[PDB]
């Protein structure tokens, strides 16, 4: 009578944004990133990887209501440094850091197979 | 040879599985219904008067035998064919045979010219016959044989079937009968009232209740009467004894008072004898008795008439209805009043109402008996007034057309299909409840509906005393088992042990005892009834003894041979007061209990040895009881029984409790009924809540029935994956449960994750939910008929066309084939038709009458049946199928009363796990423990996780001593998990341990059919109801929601006006009335002509607007209609 | 426009039409099911 | 139409192969006649049956 | 009322292992000791070979709707 399909949680909705950065008024050099159709996989590695950045003063994720698949992210970061660009940068270190987990594994799944 | 406590526990059980091998869980149905074929319609027939009429010619139209045969069917063409169970629920007929009686007609005019016609197998009636009973089809029947039919095997039967309906007669509890009962009412002008309901062994009439009272205290003394049957005024007992031809007031107390050496008891009745003393003799009692009476007789003649065939007929029918029988009923009348002296004087305790002792059990046997009795009569008088009107003109009458079977037949099927236990004309005075459809959601339900009881005190009534749990429903019904709602206590539920009594003659006995030593009430002398021993037989005082002790010790060993005295004849010798009562009437709840010798049990080793080659040496239960090491035993006789727990406490102790005890447990277990028995560990949780899932197991899904494929029942819920509890009982074996379970095996976690679980609740694992965990099926099925009833309009399945029928909804009739059914495999939503039915007028020359889908199913048809019914018309049954996945709202009970909704659904990766990837299925609050403690659920987790990691099944039962929470633990630890269960969980959102290590465990868990998608209920500008344009009542009627006074007390408070009014005027039943200014009655308007006048004033001007609810002009419609004059004035 | 039932007891494949008293010509059963119907019904395994 | 006594299905002798017929005995002779009319024309296992008083003992001349 | 294909716990296939977890019994094997061989080691599968009714062997014994 209401069970939601299953892949609303996944795929994006026509005419809706994947993320959307709202600038925070109460404190400066601060945003929210209210990204839809994610969970917690992507928002605690980004947490955790933003909290690294010694430039990087506040670095939080929450669900609004689990039923919904959004998430919003804070970034707080120092006056000379911005939110958008710790966002971005522990994106890229992710990936780094992913590339380079995937190519030691190869490897080591390699020289398992083999002895 | 003897049993030793190591080896116990494997005999007691053997010992039971060998009782519900042989008797079964529904046996003391089936017994009644048998007994009441075989004897009582035989009796009932023969106990009938013959009918002799004459206008001259006269006929007696005497009955000397009956037959019985099978269940069958005639179809229009008058062939006989067997009707089996599968074709009368799908047809909707009445699983009925025949009734087959012989009659001998014998004319006797004049000159002794006598000639007599017998008419062999003459066909009286039907009757309806229990499913499984020796006269059903399905009697000795494999089951392979059974499932040829389309039957379960499992079925336990014990009910009928009416038109389609499965029906299950209600046990209903009554006071016993023919026993004396003082009681002590507070506020009352007697102090003490002591009754009898008495009644002839061979019930004929109803029951004539006496009484017999002492005034209270405030003429000199307490005066003793007697408020006889049929006499609406108090009467001295003394006047009552000379109207017996007792008018010696020595003679007279000789019968009261037996040892005229206590003076107290003497000086108790005295001021009776001085109250009544003007009176001699036997004629002026009666005259007497006859004035008090509300029909005294002008002249004394008539008068003791009156009394004469009161006190022959209506006064202790029980002792005796013939003449010469004075004596009897002076006797009993005298031990009436001892009962009543001994209860003032203190010398005996006055009798419990609850005491179950005192009750009797009406099961279909002793129910079915009296509506046939009543029935019969009513049939011998339509054949009476019959042949009278055809002998009175001279002439012959054929008794094959005065036979009306309607009535017989008709008649049972009315009663057992509406409950009013009585005529059809009586639907007011009858007694409803009784027969019930059969539930079958469950196994556990439909078992616990076969093994109900109901006591007949009113759920209205507030009285605290008999819904309380008495000390006589030991071992008798289940203390847990028991509603919670406004019937606590007084509809109960059979414990698994338990055994109704079916009945038997008391005719064998009196003849040993008078073949033994035992004197006659009639040849003794009253001095001799000081010293010597009173004997009773079904309430009938029928004499003395002088060695009782001797008495019993023979009459019990000829109950243990299986001699004369059969097992469930009850002998109860009550040793401080003298009686000795024995009872053979059925309705006696018993229990069989295992026998004591001095200090050892009967039940040596070579019994279990036989018992367990059951199949082989035919060795059964029955050959038990005959080798008079078990007993049944009543409630009556338990009081003078001194029973052991168990075995352990026949032993040698450092101090001697008992060090005689008669009588053994077989197991303390067997106290439990069927939907108690389930739960794992009952003596660990607290007792209501053992009562709460008691009434849930009934609630739980699961596979009710194995042939569910083939019946198409209205409402059915089936499981996808049914699992036995891996913590089960050794009860469970008997209950069929591991066959036909009705629950899952969860992997629950009693934490608090993420607040979705509080209060009451829990939280489900998606992805178990994707793999089937709990998923169930619904199955609705919708039956109609094409009704022939007159030419003036014929009702016929025909796929609707627009042109052609007027009531034809919006919604598409394509899915209907030529025939007017829908096929099976098609997929249909709500407000979809499934059976496109016309109906020819007197859209034009017929209308449809199409039955439609209810709404919010969204289900597939199953199945599709066609037949004819009764009438020979055309009958459908469409089953609709529906898959219910377990979702947030839908209702989870485990074994132990904790019951709450799917908070949320959490997938696999959201849930939290231990090392190992062990994510809980469901995850549990806490906070539920400790205010129910449920200990067992604790317990049942953890022998539950050492089962699945030991490769076995855990035995929860209730009392085992070789099972605890230790052993439990100890158990745990060698499988590398924490002996107390608790484990290492993992946040699943972040991965991080949890600092408290959670509790986790594999808990039988059970899904009830209370789900969300049944219950969600919306309404806005629906539809309303006639009398009242008010909303309708219901979610089938797309009703609304009540605003009760209660709530409109709650807005009051709030201040809240305009809220009150638009939900009870604007919201409910806006209306617009216009009423005269002068008279303020409504006048009468027509806005589309712009007129309006009040008659009565004769004025059109002088007219004003109301806005009120209808419910208000109906109101005052229903006050003018009593000539009251409500008058709205608006100034 | 067949419209072919089903038995109880013989399971046997008869034809009936409408007017017509139910009963199998082939073992007199008065019980008949209707046979699956030949639309496509989808089943998404969920 | 009536209880049986006893009912005897008659075998081959040689290839133990079901013959077709049997013998009922009802409890009452009433009960039998009552058979003899209704039973003729039955529909059992979706083959008609026909029934008739067995005169292999009682009809004089009979074979 | 058949082996189901998953776990609903973890998601290992056991519809395979019915057929063989009966098999092993009737051999003489004990229930821990069958579902070892198998390859069942948690908790979570074992109890979905160990809690299973098989019921759909009964539901064979009632002749079909067709035949
Ligand atoms: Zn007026
Ligand atoms: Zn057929
Ligand atoms: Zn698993």
């Amino acid at each position: 009578m209401n069970a939601p399909p299953a892949f609303e949680s996944f795929l994006l909705f026509e005419g809706e944004k994947k993320i959307t950065i709202n600038k925070d008024t109460k404190v400066p050099n601060a945003c929210l990133f209210t990204i839809n159709k994610e969970d917690h996989t992507l928002g605690n590695i980004i947490k955790s990887q933003l909290l690294k950045d010694p430039q990087v003063l506040f670095a939080g994720y929450k669900v609004p209501h689990p039923l919904e698949h959004k998430i919003i992210i804070r970034v707080q970061t120092t006056p000379d440094y911005s939110p958008q660009e710790a966002f971005t940068n522990a994106i890229t270190d992710l990936i780094s850091e992913l590339s380079l987990l995937e190519e030691r594994f190869r490897v080591a799944i390699k020289d398992k197979q083999e002895g | 040879d003897e049993i030793t406590p190591d080896l116990w526990q494997e005999a007691c059980w053997i010992v039971i599985s060998s009782y519900f091998d042989e008797k079964g869980l529904v046996r003391q149905q089936l017994d009644s219904f048998d007994e009441f074929i075989q004897m009582s319609v035989q009796r009932i027939v023969e106990d009938a008067p013959p009918i002799d009429l004459q206008a001259p010619p006269r006929y007696l139209l005497k009955f000397e035998q009956i037959y019985l045969s099978k269940p069958t069917h005639w179809e229009r063409d008058g062939a006989p064919s067997p009707m089996m169970p599968n074709e009368a629920r799908l047809r909707n007929l009445t699983y009925s045979a025949p009734l087959y009686v012989d009659i001998t007609k014998t004319v006797i005019k004049e000159g002794e010219e006598q000639l007599q016609t017998q008419h062999q197998k003459t066909f009286i009636g039907k009757i309806p016959i229990m499913l499984r009973s020796t006269y059903c089809l399905l009697n000795g029947l494999t089951d392979r044989d059974l499932c040829e039919l389309n039957e379960c095997p499992l079925d336990p039967g014990g009910y009928f079937i009416i038109n389609g309906s499965e029906k299950v007669l209600i046990a209903q509890e009554k006071m016993a009968t023919n026993t004396v009962y003082v009681f002590a009412k507070k506020d009352s002008k007697y102090a003490y009232t002591g009754e009898c309901r008495s009644c002839l062994e061979n019930s004929s009439r109803p029951t004539s209740t006496i009484w017999v009272s002492m005034l209270a205290r405030g003429a000199i003394g307490q005066r003793i009467v007697a408020t006889l049957p049929y006499i609406k005024q108090e009467v001295p007992i003394i006047i009552v004894f000379r109207a017996l031809g007792f008018v010696s007031d020595r003679d007279i107390l000789e019968h009261i008072i037996y040892d005229f050496e206590d003076p107290e008891m003497m000086e108790m009745v005295k001021p009776s004898l001085d109250e009544a003393f003007v009176i001699q003799e036997q004629n002026v009692a009666l005259n007497f008795i006859g004035s008090r009476g509300a029909k005294p007789g002008v002249t004394k003649e008539k008068r003791i008439k009156y009394a004469k065939e009161v006190l022959q007929k209506e006064m202790l029918p029980h002792v005796g209805v013939s003449d010469f029988c004075e004596t009897k009923k002076a006797y009993f009348l005298g031990y009436m009043v001892h009962r009543l002296l001994l209860a003032a004087l203190g010398r005996r305790e006055l009798d419990d109402r609850d005491h179950y002792g005192n009750k009797r059990l009406d099961l279909a046997g002793p129910l079915l008996a009296f509506l046939f009795r009543g029935m019969f009569k009513n049939l011998l008088k339509e054949v009476r007034i019959y042949a009278q009107k055809f002998i009175d003109r001279g002439k012959d009458f054929n008794l094959e057309l005065a036979i009306k079977t309607r009535i017989i037949s008709d008649g049972l099927k009315y009663s057992l299909a509406t409950g009013n236990w009585g005529d059809q004309k009586k639907a007011h005075q009858a007694r409803a409840g009784v027969s019930q459809v059969l539930n079958r959601l469950t196994f556990a339900s439909t078992l616990s509906h076969l093994r109900r009881l109901n006591s007949p005190i009113g759920r209205d009534g507030k009285l605290a005393k008999p819904r309380q749990l008495h000390n006589t429903l030991w071992g008798m019904v289940c203390p847990a088992e028991t509603p919670e709602g406004h019937a606590v206590g007084l509809v109960k539920n059979l414990a698994l042990m338990a055994y109704i009594s079916v009945g038997s003659q008391p005719s064998p006995i009196l003849e040993f005892l008078e073949e033994w030593s035992m004197e006659n009430l009639e040849e003794i002398s009253p001095a001799a009834i000081a010293d010597a021993t009173k004997i009773f037989v079904n309430g009938c005082w029928v004499g003395i003894h002088k060695d009782p002790e001797q008495l019993m010790n023979t009459l019990r060993k000829l109950r243990r041979q299986m001699d004369i005295i059969v097992s469930e004849v009850s002998m109860i010798r009550d040793i401080r007061e003298r009686e000795i009562r024995i009872y053979t009437d059925a309705g006696r709840i018993c229990r069989p209990l295992l026998i004591v010798e001095k200090q050892k049990l009967l039940l040596k080793k070579r019994h279990i040895d036989q018992l367990k080659e059951r199949e082989y040496n035919n060795y059964s239960w029955q050959d038990l009881v005959a080798s008079g090491v078990v007993e049944y035993i009543d409630t009556l006789e338990e009081e003078t029984v001194m029973l052991a727990m168990t075995p352990d406490d026949l032993q040698e102790k450092e101090v001697a409790y008992c060090s005689t005890y008669t009588h053994c447990e077989i197991h303390p277990s067997m106290i439990l009924g069927v939907c108690a028995s389930i739960i794992p560990f009952p003596d660990h949780n607290q007792s209501p809540r053992n009562t709460y899932q008691s009434a849930m197991g009934k609630q739980a899904m699961g596979v009710y029935i194995t042939n569910f494929h083939v019946r198409m029942d209205t409402l059915a819920h089936v499981l996808y994956y049914p699992q036995k509890p891996l913590v089960t009982t050794r009860s469970m074996e008997y209950l069929r449960f591991r066959e036909l379970p009705a629950g899952i095996n969860s992997i629950v976690a009693i934490a608090s994750y993420t607040g979705y679980n509080q209060e009451d609740s829990v939280i489900m694992n998606r992805s178990a939910v994707d793999r089937g965990f709990f998923r169930s099926v619904f199955y609705r099925s919708y039956k109609e008929q094409e009704s022939k009833k007159g030419f003036d309009q014929e009702e016929v399945f025909e796929k609707p066309t627009r042109e052609t029928c007027q009531g034809m909804r919006h919604a598409i009739y394509d899915k209907l084939d030529d025939d007017g059914l829908i096929a099976p495999g098609v997929r249909v939503s709500g407000d979809d038709v499934i059976i496109g039915k016309t109906v020819t007028l007197p859209r034009y020359t017929k209308r449809d009458c199409s039955t439609f889908l209810r709404t919010s199913e969204t289900g597939i048809v199953d199945q599709v049946m066609v037949t004819l019914n009764q009438e020979g018309y055309k009958f459908c049954k469409i089953r609709v199928r529906s898959v219910r996945i377990p979702q947030i709202g839908d209702k989870f009970a485990s074994r132990h009363g904790q019951k709450g909704t799917c908070g949320i659904q959490y997938r696999q990766e959201d849930m939290p796990f231990t090392c190992e990837g062990i994510t809980p299925d469901i995850i549990i609050n806490p906070h539920a423990i400790p205010s129910r403690m449920t200990i067992g659920h604790l317990i049942e987790c953890l022998q539950g996780k050492v089962s699945a990691n030991k490769g076995e099944i855990g035995d929860a039962t209730p009392f085992n001593d070789a099972v605890n929470v230790q052993k439990i633990s100890n158990l745990l630890s060698d499988y590398g998990y924490h002996l107390r269960g608790n484990e290492v969980l993992y946040n699943g959102f972040t991965g991080r341990k949890i600092t408290s290590q959670i509790f986790i465990g594999p808990t039988y868990y059970q899904r009830l059919k209370h789900m969300v998608d049944d219950k969600i209920h919306s309404r806005a500008r629906g539809p309303i109801q006639i009398l009242n344009r008010q909303p309708m009542e219901g979610r089938s009627r797309d009703g609304g929601l009540r605003f009760g006074e209660m709530e409109r007390d709650c807005q009051i408070a709030h201040g809240a006006a305009q809220f009150l009014r638009e939900r009870l005027f604007e919201a409910s039943d806006p209306y617009q009335v216009h009423v005269c200014n002068l008279c303020g009655i409504m006048a009468i308007a027509n806005t589309r002509t712009h007129t309006y006048e009040c008659r009565g004033c004769r004025n059109k001007t002088q007219i004003s607007l109301v806005r009120m609810p209808y419910a208000c002009k109906l109101l005052f419609q229903e006050l003018m209609s009593m000539s009251i004059a409500p008058r709205m004035m608006s100034v | 426009q067949p419209m072919i039932y089903i038995c109880g007891e013989c399971h046997t494949e008869n034809e009936i039409k409408s007017r017509d008293p139910i009963r199998c010509r082939e073992c007199g059963y008065r019980i008949m099911y209707k046979k699956r119907t030949k639309r496509l019904v989808v089943f998404d395994a969920r | 139409y009536g209880p049986i006594k006893r009912i005897h299905m008659v075998y081959s002798k040689r290839s133990g192969k079901p013959r077709g017929y049997a013998f009922i005995e009802y409890e009452h002779e009433r009960d039998m006649h009552s058979a003899y009319k209704h039973a003729d024309g039955k529909k059992i296992d979706g083959r008609r049956v026909l029934v008739d008083v067995e005169r292999g003992r009682t009809v004089k001349g009979w074979r | 009322m058949i082996i189901p294909v998953r776990c609903f716990t973890c998601g290992k296939i056991v519809g395979n292992k019915w057929e063989a977890y009966l098999g092993l019994l009737q051999a003489e094997y004990t229930e821990g000791d069958a579902l070892d061989a198998l390859g069942l080691k948690r908790y979570c599968c074992r109890r979905m070979l160990l809690a299973h009714v098989d019921l759909i062997e009964k539901l064979l014994n009632y002749a079909p709707l067709e035949k």
